[PDB]
RNA sequence: AGUUGGUGAGCGAGCUGUGAUCCGGGGGUGUCCGAAUGGGGAAACCUGGAAUGUCCGGAGUAGUGUCCGGUGGCCCUGCCCUGAAUGUAUAGGGGUGUGGGUGGUAACGCGGGGAAGUGAAACAUCUUAGUACCCGUAGGAAGAGAAAACAAGUGUGAUUCCGUGAGUAGUGGCGAGCGAAAGCGGAGGAGGCUAAACCGUGUGUGUGUCAGGUGUUGCAUGUGCGGGGUUGUGGGGGCCUUGUGGUUCUGCUGCCGCAGGAUUGGCCAGUGAGAAAUGUUGCGUGAAGGUGAAGCGUCUGGGAAGGCGUACCGGAGUGGGUGAGAGUCCUGUAACUGUAAGCGUGGCACUGGUGUGGGGUUGCCCCGAGUAGCGUGGGACUCGUGGAAUUUCGCGUGAAUCUGGCGGGACCACCCGUCAAGCCUAAAUACUCCUUGGUGACCGAUAGUGGAUGAGUACCGUGAGGGAAGGGUGAAAA
RNA sequence: GUCCGAACCCACUUCAGUUGAAAAUGGAGGGGAUGAGUUGUGGAUAGGGGUGAAAGGCCAAUCAAACACCGUGAUAGCUGG
RNA sequence: GACUGUGUGGUGGAGUUGAUGCGAGUGAGAAUGCAGGCAUGAGUAGCGUGUGACGGGUGGGAAUCCCGUCCGCCGAUUAUCCAAGGGUUCCAGGGUCAAGUUUGUCUGCCCUGGGUGAGUCGGGUCCUAAGGCGAGGCCGACAGGCGUAGUCGAUGGGUAACCAGUUGAUAUUCUGGUACCGGCUUGUCACCGCAAGCUGCGGAGGGACGCAGUGAGGUAGCUCAU
RNA sequence: GGGAGCCCAUGGUUGUGGGUGAGUGAGUGAUCCUGUACUGUCGAGAAAAGCUUCGUGAGCGAGGUGGCGGGUCCGCCCGUA
């Protein structure tokens, strides 16, 4: 079957922001990741591509946000976010 | 370099390691992205574009377009 | 039943005619019948009109 | 939709416009809605700075120029059919058919 | 030779001619919902495969959670097994996956159901109108169609459509209204199959059949398949006088004849409705393209296409652009050319595939049955039940079958026409959601589509549904 | 299906409002308040039909036959222009 | 006469005049006409229950923003938390055209960025009620009606977690501490064997049920305290 | 774990490290718990699954499973402002 498919597919991006940077203290990344991917799949993701023991993977959808323009009401996506916590030390670079 | 019908000079197993490697790539140039890096923002749809392509190549490879190899 | 399950026979519509001529729909429906039928091997019912069980289009 | 008939690097003279016998260089092609730009003619301002440099005007207010005898002279274009071999996106030959562009006035 | 869509620029690229963007054609990919189809569901969501090695294949993990792909909706139908109560057997059950279906669609088609407002100066018959709407169901057209026809004294010769006939003859609470046909003039122009006798081919069963022949030779019913046959001043079968395409030379009928036979003629006939449907070669092209003529000088002007002077092209002076009004600045136009490709398409040759009757004859045999008629209750015909033909539905009743049936406006006789109760048929006709080109004593932003802009949007309504308004700087953002 | 009385449900009187705070309310009192009670969620009944402890009541803020669209540019011996 | 000048300016920036024909969406003051713009009433009524005062700050601008102090108000609710419904209004920063019945530096407004973390909470993966749909099926000219086997459907049944802390915005979710439930796997002990077990399938038990009332034993809470 | 005012200091509408001190008794008392208890009563007050147990109208399944304490990893989707 063509089409082979690579854990890179679900993690899409990191979240970087101030609430994020936090998290980082505790061993926490917050990735934006494909919004069909179950909590299991997304810990098996990034521990193939980090080579990283992942204790504990919380995912949130958050609803793009709506601003009315010329031409109408505009939607930014729908995105979900995995909230992925790492072992003791492992650490995984984000840059 | 953007890859090109040579792409059809080359087997399967290279081939799928071809897309395993670009999608490597476009997960790097998504997080230098979001990460406020990657100047060349070309690359980010090139890469995209090479997987394409080597999909394409495969695809007609096993729907036997072409011979294969 | 108003349908013949041999030669499709369905109610006909047409008018009530009274003295005064003041016309109402109304419907000429077959006369059906009910009854026991072994076709091939099989039993079962089947609603026949008179005119296919009179012409013996129906086994019984 | 195919080209114009004047390209970036050719030598025109303006014929119509505050320009008029003004000799220059192409030095950029809109196609999409027929203006070029020819260098040393349209300064205006830009924006950014003041940024002083040529705005486009319409190709047919330029006309492809030669000189035949010391004098230049506005001349109109043909084409005229030659052989050519050209590569399939493999690398392939195959012999086909191709269009080169001349100015009248001049053979 | 530029290019990464638009509203609406500069980054970072590719093309830096290794020819891109772009254009035509053909593929690849195509999440989720939707007939929606593994199961469920509040459309675009959820959830799966009893226990076994797991539904099957792959990936991952020590292993399970997981991932990727495949598979199984329902109904009809084909094939195989089984056969209930129960005996035959069927229903049913279990396989197999053979084929078809589902839903959508602007108008036009066919079949069926079927209003009311309205008009009649009320109103019920009638009208509106078989309209609106609705149900079923197509096709590129459909329907109809090869005389159980018209005609009226000769004749016409399938159907459909157009013009007349004619607002006539008629019909009508003879009110309001409704309203033919023949004939004639045109468009377009085909006719073909079948059922039945009769002859070849099995199962509810032989004891009578010169080479041959046995209580049966091949004897009796009625099947499924072949021929044969298809018409009306009757035809066909049968019975015969002949005729099949030149034969290798097989059985039967009679050591006459009949049929299978085989490369080869072959009048022919063909992808059509025509009892059928399978490759190679000859044409112009549609989709893209290619070529495509011929002007300068001065004047005023921000700007020349305007003025003045003076030349040119024209199979091209239709347009539209360009800083103002252009035949020669641009796009094109005329004319010619290319089309590789198409599922290409149309036509030709070939290939390939399929194949005769005429005359006489009545003695017999066959010629479409719950049909035609008749009665009755309704419908359509100019015809509103009538002197009611013709045609149609429901319910009864129910024929002849050639010395016969039906039609010619009740009916009967004669005469003339025709042969129903089986089927298929191109063209002329209807239509435009769409595609391409073109047009307008058509509109020009309160118009023209509701909609020149985020328009079936904003907005209103629970919902079906309703439903707007807003165009213009300049030659160039300078 | 007792009594008094909050919540709750109701709507008797009065005043105010009546271009309202409100297309039916507010202030003051008033009836029921363990019952034929009241209320939440989901569901069922549909237009000559529903439902009605019955007032022709109610059926999405005007019901002696809802609303929407269609027949439709209904018709009007009437009124206006 | 409808009207008009081949008079003369201004504005304006691309068309259009006369003759003679031809064709009309060819003329408006009325339709409680339609659309838009704008008057009249009029700087008039109103500004939607109420208690604010002051000091300081910010600012171009302050009764109406911020801070503070007095004072007043609610408190079976003017408090706190859910469901339904809403949908980013939440937080931070920038803004004062519009919106806010005034002002506004302010906002539930605008702009930009950010914010919602669950094996246990509420739903699904479990269960059914009313009711819906419904393989076959029966009924009905067509369209359809009903319904079996089933399959859905909470407002009910079933179901394992608490306290503390933390952020500008989240918390039985994150963190700390300490638990519980179901799997997988593993260590060890014990036990089976027409006759293990597992899964299906059902039987039974159970789940499993009204209203009203009193009393008793407790705890939460509250009050007081030498 | 939580819980006040004392600290060179902090930083001056601020939080840090130490400084946390007490946990006792009586009264009163629920709409909560025992409790679907108990008593009274007519109007006579869901269903199904989970659950416990029983077999076997089905298959799987090896002589391998099923139990009791101990350890590791796995625990999904939607909502959460
Ligand atoms: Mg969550
Ligand atoms: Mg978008
Ligand atoms: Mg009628
Ligand atoms: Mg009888
Ligand atoms: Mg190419
Ligand atoms: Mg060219
Ligand atoms: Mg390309
Ligand atoms: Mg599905
Ligand atoms: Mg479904
Ligand atoms: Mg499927
Ligand atoms: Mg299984
Ligand atoms: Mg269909
Ligand atoms: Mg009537
Ligand atoms: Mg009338
Ligand atoms: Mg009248
Ligand atoms: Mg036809
Ligand atoms: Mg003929
Ligand atoms: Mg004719
Ligand atoms: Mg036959
Ligand atoms: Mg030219
Ligand atoms: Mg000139
Ligand atoms: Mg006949
Ligand atoms: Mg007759
Ligand atoms: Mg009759
Ligand atoms: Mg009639
Ligand atoms: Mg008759
Ligand atoms: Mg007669
Ligand atoms: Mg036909
Ligand atoms: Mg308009
Ligand atoms: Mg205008
Ligand atoms: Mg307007
Ligand atoms: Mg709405
Ligand atoms: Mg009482
Ligand atoms: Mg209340
Ligand atoms: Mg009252
Ligand atoms: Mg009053
Ligand atoms: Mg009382
Ligand atoms: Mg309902
Ligand atoms: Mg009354
Ligand atoms: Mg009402
Ligand atoms: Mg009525
Ligand atoms: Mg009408
Ligand atoms: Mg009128
Ligand atoms: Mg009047
Ligand atoms: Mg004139
Ligand atoms: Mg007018
Ligand atoms: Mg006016
Ligand atoms: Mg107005
Ligand atoms: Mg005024
Ligand atoms: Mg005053
Ligand atoms: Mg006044
Ligand atoms: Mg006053
Ligand atoms: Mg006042
Ligand atoms: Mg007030
Ligand atoms: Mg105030
Ligand atoms: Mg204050
Ligand atoms: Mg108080
Ligand atoms: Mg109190
Ligand atoms: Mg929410
Ligand atoms: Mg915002
Ligand atoms: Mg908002
Ligand atoms: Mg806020
Ligand atoms: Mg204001
Ligand atoms: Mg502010
Ligand atoms: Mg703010
Ligand atoms: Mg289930
Ligand atoms: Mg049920
Ligand atoms: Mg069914
Ligand atoms: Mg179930
Ligand atoms: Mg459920
Ligand atoms: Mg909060
Ligand atoms: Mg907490
Ligand atoms: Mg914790
Ligand atoms: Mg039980
Ligand atoms: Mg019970
Ligand atoms: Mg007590
Ligand atoms: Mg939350
Ligand atoms: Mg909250
Ligand atoms: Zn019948």
């Amino acid at each position: 079957e063509l089409k082979i498919r690579d854990p890179r597919d679900i993690i899409l991006a990191p979240v970087v922001s101030e609430k994020s940077y936090g998290l980082l203290d505790q061993n926490t990344y917050t990735f934006v990741v494909k919004p069909t991917a179950n909590k299991t799949e997304i810990k098996i993701a990034i521990e193939q591509i980090f080579g990283v023991k992942v204790t504990s993977v919380n995912t949130m959808n958050r609803k793009g946000k709506v601003r009315r323009t010329r031409t109408g009401v505009g939607k930014r996506p729908d995105t979900k976010r995995a909230i992925v916590t790492v072992a003791e030390g492992d650490r995984i670079d984000i840059f | 370099k953007l890859s090109a019908a040579e792409l059809r000079q080359l087997s399967g197993e290279e081939l799928r390691n071809k897309v395993r490697e670009l999608k490597e790539e476009l997960f790097g140039l998504r997080f230098q992205s979001a990460t406020g890096q990657l100047e060349n923002t070309a690359r980010l749809r090139e890469v995209r574009k090479d997987i394409a392509r080597v999909y394409t190549v495969l695809q007609e490879r096993n729907l036997n377009i072409v011979d294969d190899p | 039943a108003a349908v013949c399950d041999i030669c499709a026979k369905r109610p006909g519509f047409g008018h009530n005619v009274p003295w005064s001529k003041k016309k109402t729909n109304r419907r000429w429906s077959p006369n059906i019948q009910r009854v026991r039928v072994v076709e091939n091997g099989t039993h079962k019912r089947m609603n026949v009109c008179t005119s296919c069980l009179k012409a013996g289009r129906v086994s019984r | 939709m195919k080209s114009l008939k004047i390209k970036k690097g050719d030598r025109v003279k303006v014929i119509a416009g505050n320009d008029k016998g003004a000799i220059g260089e192409v030095l950029s092609v809109d196609p999409a809605r027929e203006r070029v730009v020819v260098e040393g003619v349209n300064i205006r301002k830009h924006h950014g700075g003041i940024i002083s440099s040529e705005a486009p005007i319409h190709v047919s207010n330029v006309q492809l120029v030669t000189k035949i005898d010391g004098k230049d002279v506005v001349t109109r274009v043909g084409y005229r059919r030659v052989d050519v071999t050209k590569r399939r996106p493999d690398g392939s030959e195959y012999a086909a058919q191709r269009s080169v562009r001349y100015l009248k006035k001049e053979e």
